């Protein structure tokens, strides 16, 4: 089943930021499991692995469609040096992740391809919950409880 | 009639209740507050299961519930303001339901007596967990009681 | 209830083509036993059994619209004198089958049956993964294995 | 290899199987829609009996290196109310069971004696799991009343 | 979006109106002695309920304010018979306002509450299906073998 | 513990091999899976999350010299176009993969640093064994078996 | 197996080091238990068990080259006041801990003496990651929460 030129760009385009989202996971939790700040670097972990397995929908949806899914290309990252400016960045890079999958949705939509657009509303509902709500949730939590109680609830047990 | 007009008023505010705190404890929940939304999860679906067994004795006296009407519902912004408009939803509940059982002791009716009694001994419960978390926040801080009602990250 | 007509129309015209695809599936399995390919029969009888289940599904749709099911018609069978004229043309019908469930969700969406859409987005979904792409799959294995290879594979244990 | 009088008598008997099979499908799906949920579990474990039965046909046409036509289909008689669908129901299994009975006996004339053992079988099916209970179900919509029927039927609320 | 989040509070006051009605009909269910009746509509209570937390949960994720203050009329039935053709009414209105917010949050391009109310919509659906049946069931068996059925275990 | 700015860049060098072969092992095994190759398809998939877990090592001992890992740079990619392709291909990537590590090997022996010396010699060890060594068994078997018996042997059940 | 002596001697030199090292940390331990953090006491007991196991390693190696052990001799315990310069202090042995395992392993390279630089890499890997590791993490932890949050933590359960 052959698909549109412009799907599989569009499908290219999602999985370039899926990719650049892992890749800046993947530092993120590294760098809270430096710092020792165990719970969080658990939850960015998980959240790295559910974007490898986004990733990997989104190449199997491309390869279905006989188009060459380009890996190679990814975007600039943004690491934060401390815990909620790598949050704040991490928010920001949803954001977009968010309105591209939106403008790939319509667009699928448009050219009467209903398995994608199944597939990115699936995509789409998980950055929104499982990613987006998470990060909110924290920047809210950092501004509420305090920087030294918020890094406190984030260390665990030492 | 009497005994019926005051186990509706009763029903209409566990109904409130039951809709104020399980909206708390929603918005706890989509704040982050994941020990605090249960709590409020909890005291919510406890007030359900209240709010059933008074329309089942509401039902057994062959009365027609009201559950069309609602209190007002007192929403907070922040944290300790939905504490504090908890407990003073409690408090009226308190000063309802002892009306009430006075009311239910003096027309000779009994069982819909001691079902409000047990209602109002949850109630105080209620009041009293909602008292001491206010002074717990007052005690520990803000940033301590919000770190506590986070729970787990 | 109270379908549209164009709606149960579509939906009856996708309920012959499941009927036709069961009753293909049928015989090709039938006949891929007899041939001592049971590997291959195994899953064309399951695929059967799965095109089953979608027409029960498409048919409890329809009575749920106030419609009368035509499970009467059927079209004009195709079936294969050997594996690859089997496996070319059940992704032929499958195809054929793809683009009018296609255009099927695109009536359901433009006359607002979301529930409709969601019962033949999902029958889509099956068809393109679970059908289609093992067709081309298999299509593409006879001939990278070559057909003797293949039809080893699809006899399985002696 | 297999007789041609056996192997078109084999067609005609899958071609009322399958007729019978859609049928059974039909009824038990509107049957279910109806909210009659034993009637429509009755049926549909009917429908798969049928589907198991042309399995069997079908596997016999092939085995007699024949080919099964699949594509052909008798008329569909469906019914509006849940007597008709039994009355329905017990006229076609009827008329299959004479057709049956008929390529029994062209079977034993062509000696061809294991196509007459699943026949044999089939018509046994035939008559007792499914002509014997839908004569009992039009007796007890019988006796024991239409409404009092369809409340059996209905199952639980 | 403004006239999303309009048609969310829309949506959620349409659940909790259901949720209200559904359980008093359980609950009236039960006192009449309708066990079977009454457990149904007990579990089609609790599933709105679900759905209606959900729905709060949609609606705060969209940084906006759920009005659990308002409900709607509730319909509440004299006779077994007119509770199921209640209920079968306002799942009737609730289905149509889903429809045109499923269509108006598909033109918005807000696509997971989109998802969220066509689950919603199934449910309905159903609901729907199950509601027309059991009233066409009354009609062909008769109300007192209905009632019966509707008892169950005495 | 500060790092040696030499260990420091040769361990981002040795880092962007090893995101570089986690993405190449994750196009190859997708592709793979696409053609029905399940066997490769899942051998490929456990060799990439081995290559996930070497550069989670290679982070970890970056961030624990005080160092920035670079992890948005990414290698050049050579993605082969059928099996015997991607075989030559993954086999040079892990020849290059081998002489970067004994080099890197060689610098943390002389320049006094010798746990990331253990690290590197361990990531040597699974990568000639788990990887090189499967790859030029996996080019003499493609040369033995043949290409249709091997891919029949790749494609597994069918 | 008599070795050089100038291993036998390095080799008595870390063992020092580390009857030392589990003497500062058996003070330590024992006055965290004493003020109340329940948490740094048990991760400070079984670090002080932890470098009685290398010591354990040390001296039967320096059996085994047929050297006495230089058990009686102590270097000098830093001790501390408060939890930080506690933390502080051990962090600060353990540093120097791991240039004096790093010279020794240098040397046993030297000497071709490579089962004594198996064990101290060993030694080496347990010292930078066990425990140089943790006391960095807690250093930048009471940086980050704060004294009394951090101090909360190490408490624990009261
Ligand atoms: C207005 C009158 C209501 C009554 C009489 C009522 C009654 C009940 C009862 C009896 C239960 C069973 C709990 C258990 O057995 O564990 C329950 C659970 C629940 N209720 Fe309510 N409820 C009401 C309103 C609501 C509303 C307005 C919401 C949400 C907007 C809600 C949300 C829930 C949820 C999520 C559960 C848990 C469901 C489950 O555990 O399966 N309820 N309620
Ligand atoms: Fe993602
Ligand atoms: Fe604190
Ligand atoms: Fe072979
Ligand atoms: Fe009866
Ligand atoms: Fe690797
Ligand atoms: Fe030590």
């Amino acid at each position: 089943p052959r698909g549109s030129p412009k799907v599989i760009s569009v499908l290219n385009g999602l999985l370039t930021g899926e990719l650049t989202a892992a890749d800046q996971y993947f530092v993120h939790a590294r760098m809270l499991e430096n710092w020792g700040f165990k719970v969080l670097y658990e939850r960015i972990e998980h959240e790295r692995h559910d974007e490898l397995d986004h990733a990997g929908l989104l190449i199997n949806r491309i390869l279905f469609l006989e188009g060459v899914p380009d890996v190679a290309s990814r975007a600039a990252l943004n690491i934060g040096s401390d815990v909620p400016k790598m949050m704040a960045n991490d928010l920001a890079y949803e954001l977009q992740v968010v309105d591209e999958l939106k403008a790939a949705i319509a667009l699928c939509e448009s050219e009467r391809d209903y398995d994608t657009r199944r597939i990115l509303v699936h995509l789409l509902e998980e950055t929104e919950q499982d990613h987006v709500r998470w990060l909110e949730v924290q920047v809210g939590l950092i501004d509420k409880l305090g920087l030294k109680n918020y890094l406190q609830s984030a260390a665990g047990e030492i | 009639r009497t005994v019926l007009a005051a186990l509706n008023d009763v029903l209409r505010h566990q109904l409130t209740a039951i809709n104020q705190y399980f909206l708390h404890a929603r918005m706890m929940k989509n704040w982050g507050f994941n020990a605090l939304g249960k709590h409020e999860y909890k005291e919510s679906i406890e007030e359900m299961k209240a709010a059933d067994k008074l329309i089942e004795r509401i039902l057994l006296l062959e009365g027609l519930p009201n559950l069309q009407d609602l209190g007002k519902l007192l929403i907070g912004e922040n944290v300790p303001e939905m504490l504090k408009n908890d407990f003073a939803m409690e408090k009226d509940a308190h000063a309802d339901l002892v009306k009430t059982i006075a009311l239910c002791e003096k027309q000779a009716d009994y069982v819909s007596r001691d079902l409000l009694s047990e209602f109002l001994e949850e109630c105080e419960e209620r009041m009293d967990f909602y008292e001491t978390q206010l002074e717990l926040v007052k005690k520990m801080g803000e940033q301590n009681y919000l770190q506590s009602a986070v729970g787990a990250l | 209830x109270x379908x549209x007509x164009x709606v149960x129309x579509x939906l009856n015209x996708x309920l012959x083509x499941x009927l036709t695809a069961x009753x293909q599936y049928f015989x090709h399995a039938r006949m891929x036993x007899n041939w001592g390919f049971x590997x291959l029969x195994x899953x064309x009888x399951x695929e059967x059994x799965x095109e089953x289940x979608x027409a029960x599904x498409l048919i409890x749709r329809i009575l749920x619209l106030e419609g009368x099911p035509x499970x009467x018609x059927x079209x004009x069978l195709x079936i294969g004198x050997x594996v690859p004229x089997m496996x070319x043309n059940d992704x032929a019908x499958e195809x054929x089958x793809x683009x009018x469930l296609x255009x099927x969700i695109a009536l359901c969406e433009x006359x607002x049956d979301y529930x409709x859409r969601x019962x033949l987005x999902x029958x889509l979904e099956e068809x393109e993964x679970x059908x289609x792409x093992x067709l081309x799959v298999x299509x593409g294995x006879x001939d990278x294995l070559x057909x003797k290879n293949y039809l080893q594979s699809x006899a399985x244990x002696x």
